[PDB]
């Protein structure tokens, strides 16, 4: 049961609930950030520099 | 008299695990905690990004 | 006195004032304009300044 | 009164910075030439140093985007102070004034009004004259001439040193060679009034019955003064060692006289 | 291992009389034993006896208030003060193991006070409270207006110091009522769960406070009084005593038995006393809840018996009535020469149950080893109470009846009666 | 000889809170054992004491002192609260060590 | 030594009759004794119609039997000197007297004659209700039950044990001959059962007393067989009866206990005796060693104040009781729930050590007398269904140390949902969140 476990190792202690909060938000962030900018692209396929750039990439 | 007084039904809003009379209300505890507290630490983890 | 949020001179005011205030049991949503208002003021003065840096 | 006092030195603080970058608004030789030299001086923190120094000039060199966010800084800090001061009479008076005998005046205390308010009112047209009288026969008497000058970032003016109210740290900052250990010890020659508290060894409040710390204290004093006059002279003999050592003799008085003084106070008094 | 051990008691030169029984329980419990009370307060320095009660926890020579407190407690120990109008008992508990340690704060106490101005300043305010929480029972406050309306001195003189003194009192009235009562003579070291010979080195190299009978408490002079208390509560609580036996008198054991006979308390739990003629005399009087006793002390120099009555208010003229009639009827030969076994066997139970207790034992013994100086054998205070004729009861009911009769009360007295209408 | 005894009693007068007609002990500062110190002085000297220190004051207000003859002499200083406040902090340090074993 | 004196104890006999009761006795060199039967009823046992049958029956166990009458049974007993005196909790009833050796065995008889063949004359019900109905009303007044009363109602509340043990005003004004006689004939029974006795006794010449008097035999296997209880459910919640007429407040705060067979009790135990208890009249004052007891000194925070682990066979209520002044309920309950957390997260070996003595102090002075003795054996059998002797108890104290009082008080105090009662002029002490919260973080 991971509410049971979770609240024993993460919620129970102060201090852990800190360490919790925090991993938890760079993992959160990590994740969120990436999935947002994935469904932005997505949403607006070959309209960005990062989609045309090729064309004139050529050095 | 004060032998006359009872607490009042709460089955209206107790929580699942915690509405049989009979049952240990003890052993739902850390589940019934654990996804309150769930809730908070993720609305810090929001707040905090 | 026992604990300190009554007796120092300062964390006495945030607590009369922030933790230990009397509040009525029945005020509705109305009543969040006033902490708000003072949020949105907080918010201006800081954006505001940022903005007269330049 | 630790609270009260510690307010104090905040205040003191905020007050720096504030007439700080105050000094710079009229970009001046001297105004833009302190204004380098004085914040390039992080620069030697290890690690984050430049970083934090282009972050605050908000460039590479002090410029427009500095002027600016000095101009709202010294519009902002005024306003800090008064509400600090607030607080720091709000701590004082919990416990009420000091005073000269240093002994508890619970037994004679008089209503602040009027016999304060006119006694303030009274010292406040004492100091006041003098400030005007300054203020208006000789206006410049305190101000560097090289602050009539435009700032020209093609003529390093020959002295560059803050103004008077600094110099005494000024001073404490070039007597230890080494960038670093003399930024140190400019922060610690202010920080320090925050151990002053836990430097209190007499068995007493004041110095009024205690001749032996008085010499000390106005020793200090004096050492302040020399301090403040080196910091005005150029880096040569032979200020750079009396330098050094007003600059040792001050730490010492703080750290070493004063508290041993006390307790050999204390001993000559039967305590 | 561990059996039948004969309880020794020594006496030195200063007359400091030692107790001792090893009964090998698991706990010790130590006690000086003194001569000292409410009784030998003057006008001048009444409460001063209360307020050394109080006066335990505070600062001694060898050991500070601070230290007695907490080095008793490091051990769970128990440092306690129990005192009548002319007895003042300072015992300690704890396990066999720290004897010697709790023993030490004990000799401080009663031997080394140092009664400090502050401390003893700081210290009268809890008269006001101490003495607050004891006045709760009704039973106490007409106790004290009964020993009062008994007598003109000594035993008149109240247990818990006076409201007009409080605050009032001073070091030098602790020190002196000390100096002058907390003789050598005067004390009594008891004690349950120890070898003699520890107890005894403990006494006699240790205790120094010495020599001598010091003050001598005036003799007890009956006034025959009546005190009342008008007060409003619906429950009236009344006693009506004649001067009665003393204590090592032979006229004592009488009035026990006639105690017994009477009714002292009941033994069923909610239940009817139909053994107690005065409690079942009453019942045929009145219709409302009540209650009935004989009330009966012995004190060194005299003593006090009759009964005592909480009933309710309209009824308490009903109720004392009757608890008299009960007395005479029984002064004019209404009593059986069973009844005198029934009550006789009563006694020497109860005796034998009140010393199961460590602290009814401690104090058992010690009583004695105070106003004496030996340990009557169980057998022989059975073989002394037995031992009480038919007539010595009636005598004992007569001399009820005819002596000068003192009684207080306190209630809505409105319906309750006064001495002279009995 | 008497070397400690010469220095004493110049640092005493040297100080100079004789001459406010104060005492040695009326001078320490009031910390947290000063404090308890003084609520077990008798009241004859607390009194008295506390005419001391307010007219101390009054002086100090006035910018004057007592006049010469009636300066405390080194000799004749009363230690009155020294005393207790050595026992209050007695037990003080008792306390402060029991707790810790 | 008191190693030695504990080793010395004599033994607790035990021997079970055919019948399923069972007899235990401390034999002493004493002349008097205790001996009685002590009952696995209760008003827990009850319920929601005969609530209260279990008291209105202590009403008349003594007013007398069927073999002889009220009159008769009292005269016999009081003419022997004998003392007879019972009671009944949630969880146990006993009825037991004191009285010489010498009449041990009529003794026996009159105890298996009270709870075998008690009257229940219908006149005397119809007067004892009248007495019941009044005492309660006086007990009505006693804020220190009416609170834990409440703090049951609460605590268990919707269960067995969220029922006082009087019981209702209704259920006392109609019960009946019959329900009387129903609930004993129905618990009264001697699986359930113990003959418990200390003094001058022979376990022999009393057990014999016993086969005699105690004869029933049963004959199916039901009979032989103890009704095991549907448990009672814990929930952190409060009551707040107020009432700014009174003087002083009553609160009470308590998280759900082990229950009797636990060995953590012990620890349990040796933790409230580090709290401990406080009263104006104690001498210690700011000296005391209990932390909370100093503060409420220092500070002037309660007129009392207590610690309690009341156990029951299944549960318990592990929590404290303070009186206190209208303005002085905050500070209390914080410094309260302060020490609480102390024990979970601070707690010294220096504390504990001092905690067991007092508690070593305390289990020996529970066995002060012969009555007391009586009582922790008709209570050990009847809970942990034998007898722990003091040479055990200070054993599994003994082995108590920081690092354990700390595991266990985490392990049943630390962020648990409390329930709480209070009673009188509590305006002061308020909201359960607040209250919650104060169980975690030092
Ligand atoms: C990538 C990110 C990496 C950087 C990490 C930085 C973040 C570090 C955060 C430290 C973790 C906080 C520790 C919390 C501990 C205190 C606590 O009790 O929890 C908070 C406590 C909860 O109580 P319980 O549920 O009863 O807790 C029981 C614990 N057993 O109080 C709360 O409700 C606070 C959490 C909610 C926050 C709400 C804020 C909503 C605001 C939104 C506006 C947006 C933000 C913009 C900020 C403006 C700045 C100019
Ligand atoms: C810092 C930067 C350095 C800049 C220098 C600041 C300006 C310095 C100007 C010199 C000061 C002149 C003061 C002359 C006053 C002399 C005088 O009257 O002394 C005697 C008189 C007798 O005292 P009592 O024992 O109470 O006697 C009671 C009987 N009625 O002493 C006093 O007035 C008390 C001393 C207070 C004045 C101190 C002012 C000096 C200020 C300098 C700063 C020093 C502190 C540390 C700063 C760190 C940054
Ligand atoms: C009381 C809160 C404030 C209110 C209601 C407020 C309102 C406004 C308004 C309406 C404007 C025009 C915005 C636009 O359309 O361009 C403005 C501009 C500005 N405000 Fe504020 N302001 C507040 C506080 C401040 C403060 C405290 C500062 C900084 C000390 C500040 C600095 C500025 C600056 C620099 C601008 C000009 C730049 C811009 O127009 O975006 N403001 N403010
Ligand atoms: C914005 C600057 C400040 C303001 C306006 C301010 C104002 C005051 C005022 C009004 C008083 C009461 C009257 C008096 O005794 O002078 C006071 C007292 C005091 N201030 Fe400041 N203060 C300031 C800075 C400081 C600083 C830098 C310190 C010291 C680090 C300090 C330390 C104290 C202390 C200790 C008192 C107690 C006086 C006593 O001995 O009775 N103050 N201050």
């Amino acid at each position: 049961a991971l509410l049971r476990q979770a609240y024993s190792a993460l919620f129970r202690r102060t201090s852990t609930f800190a360490l919790t909060v925090v991993l938890g938000a760079v993992l959160f962030e990590r994740a969120f950030d990436q999935g947002a900018d994935a469904i932005f692209e997505h949403l607006n396929e070959g309209k960005l520099w990062k989609h045309i750039k090729h064309k004139y990439e050529a050095s | 008299v004060h032998n006359d007084v009872t607490v009042p039904d709460f089955s209206a809003y107790r929580r699942e695990d915690v509405m049989d009379a009979t049952t240990s209300s003890q052993t739902s505890s850390e589940d019934r905690k654990g996804f309150s507290y769930l809730v908070t630490a993720t609305a810090c983890v929001a707040t905090a990004y | 006195a026992p604990n300190i949020r009554k007796s120092h001179p300062l964390l006495k005011m945030i607590n009369n004032s922030l933790i230990d205030l009397p509040a009525p049991s029945n005020i509705s949503a109305w009543w969040n304009f006033g902490s708000l208002l003072a949020v949105c003021l907080m918010t201006q003065i800081l954006t505001g300044l940022l903005l007269a840096m330049h | 009164y630790k609270e009260t006092w510690n307010t104090g030195v905040i205040l003191l603080l905020t007050l720096m910075a504030t007439a700080f970058v105050g000094y710079v608004l009229p970009w001046g030789q001297m105004s833009f030439w302190g204004a380098t030299v004085i914040t390039n001086l992080f620069s030697a923190i290890p690690y984050i140093g430049h970083t934090l120094v282009e972050w605050a000039w908000g460039g590479f060199s002090v410029d427009n985007p500095t002027l600016t966010r000095f101009f709202a800084l010294h519009f902002l800090l005024p306003f800090a102070i008064a509400g600090i001061t607030i607080i720091h009479l709000t701590f004082l008076h919990e416990s009420g004034s000091n005073n000269p005998l240093g002994i508890s005046s619970d037994s004679d205390k008089i209503p602040f009004h009027p016999y304060y308010s006119f006694k303030d009112i009274l010292g406040l047209t004492l100091m006041l004259t003098p400030f005007l009288t300054l203020a208006l026969f000789s206006p410049n008497l305190l101000g560097d001439p090289e602050n009539f000058t435009p700032a020209n970032p093609l003529v390093t003016p020959p002295h560059i040193k803050p103004e008077w109210y600094f110099l005494f740290a000024y001073a404490i900052l070039r007597s230890i060679p080494n960038k670093l250990g003399g930024v140190l010890a400019l922060a610690a020659s202010v920080l320090i009034l925050f151990l002053i508290p836990f430097l209190h060894k007499s068995k007493q409040r004041t110095m009024t019955f205690r001749p032996l710390s008085q010499t000390l204290f106005w020793l200090l004093v004096a050492n302040l003064l020399i301090l403040t006059w080196i910091g005005s002279q150029p880096v040569e003999h032979p200020f750079i060692i009396i330098g050094q050592m007003a600059s040792l003799s001050y730490f010492t008085i703080l750290l070493i006289l004063f508290p041993t003084i006390g307790t050999l106070e204390n001993k000559m008094l039967n305590y | 291992c561990p059996g039948a051990e004969d309880l020794e008691i020594t006496k030195l030169p200063n007359g400091l009389i030692i107790a001792s029984l090893e009964n090998f329980s698991p706990a010790s419990r130590i006690g000086v034993f003194i001569k000292a009370g409410s009784r030998y307060e003057t006008t001048a320095n009444l409460g001063t006896a209360h307020l050394l009660r109080l006066a335990s926890p505070l600062t001694t020579k060898g050991a500070s208030s601070f230290r007695i407190t907490r080095g008793i407690e490091a051990v769970g120990g128990s440092l306690s003060v129990y005192s009548t109008r002319e007895k003042m008992t300072y015992c300690v508990e704890c396990l066999r193991d720290h004897v010697d340690t709790v023993m030490e704060y004990l000799l401080n106490v009663t031997t080394a006070p140092e009664f400090r101005p502050w401390e003893v300043t700081d210290l009268q305010p809890q008269l006001k409270v101490d003495k607050a929480v004891a006045f709760q029972s009704p039973q106490v406050g007409v106790l004290e207006n009964l020993h009062a309306a008994a007598y003109k001195t000594a035993l008149a003189n109240p247990l818990y110091c006076p409201d007009y003194r409080i605050g009032k009192i001073t070091s030098e009235q602790l020190h002196h009522f000390v100096q002058n009562n907390f003789t050598s003579a005067r004390m009594a070291l008891v004690g349950i769960g120890v070898k003699h010979s520890d107890l005894k080195q403990v006494a006699e190299q240790f205790l120094n406070i010495r020599s001598g009978a010091g003050t001598s408490s005036a003799k007890a002079t009956y006034w025959g009084g009546e005190i009342r208390e008008q007060n409003g509560h619906s429950l009236v609580h009344a006693a009506v005593v004649t001067e009665g036996a003393a204590v090592g008198s032979a006229e004592a054991n009488a009035f026990s038995v006639l105690q017994h006979v009477l009714g002292a308390g009941p033994l069923i739990k909610r239940g009817s006393s139909v053994t107690s003629k005065l409690y079942q005399g009453v019942a045929k009087a009145t219709t409302q809840p009540f209650d009935a006793s004989a009330f009966n002390v012995n004190y060194s120099d005299s003593g006090l018996f009759g009964f005592y009555t909480i009933s309710q208010a309209a009824h308490a003229g009903e109720v004392i009535r009757a608890a008299m009639n009960q007395l005479k009827a029984a002064a004019q030969g209404g009593v059986t020469e069973e009844d005198v076994t029934k009550a006789k066997n009563q006694l020497k139970a109860t005796y034998l149950m009140s010393v199961e207790t460590a602290q009814g034992l401690l104090n058992e013994i010690g009583s004695e080893a105070l106003l004496s100086g030996t340990h009557t054998a169980p057998s022989v205070v059975a073989q002394k109470i037995d031992s009480v004729t038919s007539a010595d009861v009636v005598n004992a009911a007569k001399k009820f009846v005819s002596g000068k009769k003192s009684m207080a009360a306190s209630g809505d007295l409105g319906s309750t009666p006064f001495l002279d209408e009995l | 000889g008497r070397l400690m005894d010469r220095i004493r009693k110049w640092y005493y007068n040297a100080a100079g809170f004789n001459k406010y007609g104060l005492m040695r002990d009326d001078t320490l500062y009031e910390d947290d054992d000063v404090k308890e110190a003084l609520k077990r002085l008798p009241e004859d000297l607390y009194n008295e004491r506390m005419f001391r220190i307010k007219r101390a004051l009054d002086l100090s207000l006035k910018h004057r002192i007592l006049p010469k003859e009636q300066w405390v002499k080194y000799e004749e200083d009363k230690p009155y609260l020294e005393p207790y406040l050595k026992e209050v902090i007695r037990e003080r340090l008792e306390r402060e060590a029991w707790n810790k074993k | 030594t008191y190693a030695q004196t504990l080793q010395n104890i004599p033994e607790t006999n035990v021997t079970t009759l055919d019948n399923g009761l069972r007899v235990a006795s401390e034999e002493s060199s004493q002349p008097t004794c205790t001996v009685g039967v002590w009952i696995g009823a209760g008003s827990r046992y009850e319920n929601e119609k005969n609530n209260g049958a279990g008291y209105f029956v202590e009403h008349l166990a003594f007013k007398g039997t069927k073999k002889r009458p009220c009159a008769a049974f009292e005269k016999e007993v009081e003419s022997m000197g004998a003392h007879f005196n019972g009671y009944t909790s949630r969880e146990q009833t006993a009825f037991y007297i004191k009285a010489l050796s010498k009449d041990m065995p009529k003794v026996v008889e009159l105890l298996a004659d009270v709870v075998q063949n008690c009257a229940l004359e219908e006149s005397q019900i119809e007067k004892e209700r009248g007495v019941i109905l009044q005492e309660l009303k006086e007990m009505d007044n006693d804020m220190t039950n009416v609170t834990f009363d409440y703090l049951h109602a609460t605590a268990f509340q919707g269960t067995a044990l969220a029922r006082t043990v009087e019981g209702t005003t209704e259920n006392i004004k109609h019960l009946t001959r019959a329900d009387l006689a129903s609930y004993i004939d129905t618990h009264f029974k001697a699986p359930r059962m113990v003959l418990a006795a200390a003094g001058g006794i022979s376990h022999k010449e009393l057990v014999d007393a016993a086969r005699q008097h105690f004869s029933g035999v049963s004959f199916t296997y039901k009979e032989d067989a103890v009704p095991i209880l549907p448990r009672c459910r814990f929930t952190g919640s409060e009551i707040r009866a107020r009432d700014d007429a009174l003087p002083v407040a009553h609160v009470a705060l308590a998280v759900e206990g082990p229950g009797w067979a636990d060995p953590d009790n012990v620890v349990l135990h040796v933790a409230n005796a580090i709290i401990g208890r406080y009263d104006r009249t104690f001498g210690g004052g700011k000296h005391l060693s209990s932390r909370l007891a100093a503060l409420a000194v220092e500070h002037k925070l309660c007129h009392s104040f207590q610690t309690f682990n009341t156990s029951y066979s299944d549960t318990g209520l592990f929590g404290f009781h303070f009186v206190a002044d209208p303005l002085s309920i905050d500070d209390m309950m914080f410094c309260a729930q302060g020490e609480w957390m102390r024990l979970c997260t601070s707690t010294t070996e220096s504390e504990v050590k001092r905690a067991k003595n007092h508690l070593r102090s305390a289990m020996v002075a529970q066995l002060d007398g012969t009555t007391p003795v009586c009582e922790t054996i008709g209570s050990h059998l009847l809970n942990y269904g034998r007898r722990i002797s003091l040479e055990e108890w200070d054993s599994r104290i003994s082995a108590v140390d920081a690092r354990m009082v700390r595991d266990v008080c985490s392990k049943y105090i630390y962020d648990k949902c409390p329930a709480l009662a209070a009673v009188g002029p509590i305006e002061q002490l308020l909201d359960y969140n607040r209250i919650r919260s104060g169980m975690y973080w030092i």
